[PDB]
């Protein structure tokens, strides 16, 4: 009954959905657009099958492409670090293969089995990547059924099976010309096809732009950071009891 | 003052009929004798004087611009931005400020 009274405060209160969107980030200034698209992530949808005939999937993948310096390593490196459950990946390192799911011998028994891998390790939390363009095609389709079917299925060395991969995903790929033209279009200017381009459930290609009544915030801003002392970059909701209310309002299905 | 408009012109246009072109006025413009000396001691005139001639050159139009018009005019810009010839139709400039109306409103 106790923490019913905290959670009870954290719910009632009238403006939690801004007071918890400007507390995400808190070192990162602003980009009040992403924080929510990542707030949103943590709190997937229902996957709630269709009639016998179907199931749909329930789940949410914000795809951040920015130009340089518009810190959205950061937002990964940070989600990673408070997401339960989550894995980050940078992706041109990484292989296809391991990405969805390994095939390996063992000596128990002389056969061949699997290794879980990324995304099926990363089951029921945020699976964040990096750098997808510089993921040569041949790793970037083996996630298509992670995003979509929800569940991989691999026929190799005679294991045929299919494991499901209930996995939020991200991405922070750059555009192609390391920064994009804004002369150009945005047609001809993010090189990757049409499919992976949609499965994307949000879309926030971020730009980098100059002023004077925003570069002088920032600029403030990442000196304060700089100078520990002033840390007064407290949010209203710590990063802890924003844990403990996503993890009761993950249970809501309306 | 007087010596600093003196001064002003002479770096800039180096000409004295544009001088006497610009004193004209402000000496007959007068109507008692210690107008003219306060004039002559400010020289206020001449800044209206300059502003006037240069009123509408090229600032002065674009400051007379409603809204629409303005609209119009950057949007045609970022289109003959875009291409390299900067040349521009019309149409290309209506599109493009049609998705910045639209870019607006979301
Ligand atoms: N909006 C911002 N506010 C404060 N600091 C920022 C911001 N954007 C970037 N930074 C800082 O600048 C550095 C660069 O950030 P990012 O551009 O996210 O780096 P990155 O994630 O490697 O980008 P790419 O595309 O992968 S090269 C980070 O270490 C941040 O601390």
């Amino acid at each position: 009954s106790d923490e019913i009274n905290e959670l009870k405060e954290m719910v009632k209160d009238e403006h939690i959905y801004d007071k918890l969107v400007r507390s995400i980030a808190p070192a990162v200034f602003g980009h009040e657009a992403v924080k929510k698209g990542i707030l949103l992530q943590m709190l997937g949808g229902v996957h709630k099958s269709t009639v016998e005939g179907i199931k749909l999937r329930g789940d949410i993948n914000i795809c951040v492409v920015g130009d340089p310096s518009t810190s959205k390593s950061q937002f990964l490196k940070y989600v990673v670090g408070f997401a339960p459950r989550s894995v980050y990946t940078s992706g041109k390192a990484s292989s296809a293969a391991g990405l969805t799911a390994a095939v390996v011998r063992d000596e128990e028994g002389g056969d061949y089995t699997i290794e879980a891998g990324a995304l099926m390790l990363a089951d029921n939390g945020i699976c964040c990547i990096d750098e997808f363009d510089k993921m040569d095609i041949s790793d970037q389709v083996a996630i298509h059924e992670a995003m979509e079917q929800q569940t991989i299925s691999i026929a190799k060395a005679g294991i045929h099976a299919t494991l499901n991969a209930r996995t939020s995903i991200l991405a922070a790929a750059n555009p192609v010309g390391g920064r994009y033209n804004r002369k150009l279009s945005l047609r001809g200017n993010l090189n990757m096809t049409a499919p992976i381009m949609s499965r994307f459930d949000l879309f926030f290609v971020i730009l980098d732009d100059c002023n004077e009544k925003i570069d002088t915030e920032l600029a403030s801003h990442i000196v304060d950071l700089h100078m520990k002392r002033d840390e007064a970059i407290e949010p209203p909701f710590s990063a802890e009891q924003l844990r403990r209310y996503i993890k009761y309002a993950r249970t809501f299905k309306p | 003052n007087l010596n600093r408009h003196i001064r002003m012109n002479f770096e800039t246009f180096r000409s004295l009929p544009t001088l006497k072109n610009s004193i004209i006025p402000l000496v007959a413009t007068s109507k008692n004798f210690g107008s003219l000396c306060t004039a002559i001691k400010s020289c206020s005139f001449l800044d209206i004087y300059n502003k006037n001639q240069l009123s509408n050159n090229l600032t002065g139009r674009l400051q007379s611009l409603s809204d629409l018009e303005l609209a119009i005019l950057i949007s045609a810009a970022r289109v003959a931005l875009r291409a390299k010839d900067g040349s521009f139709n019309f149409n290309l400039a209506y599109a493009e400020y049609e998705k910045m109306i639209k870019a607006i409103n979301s």
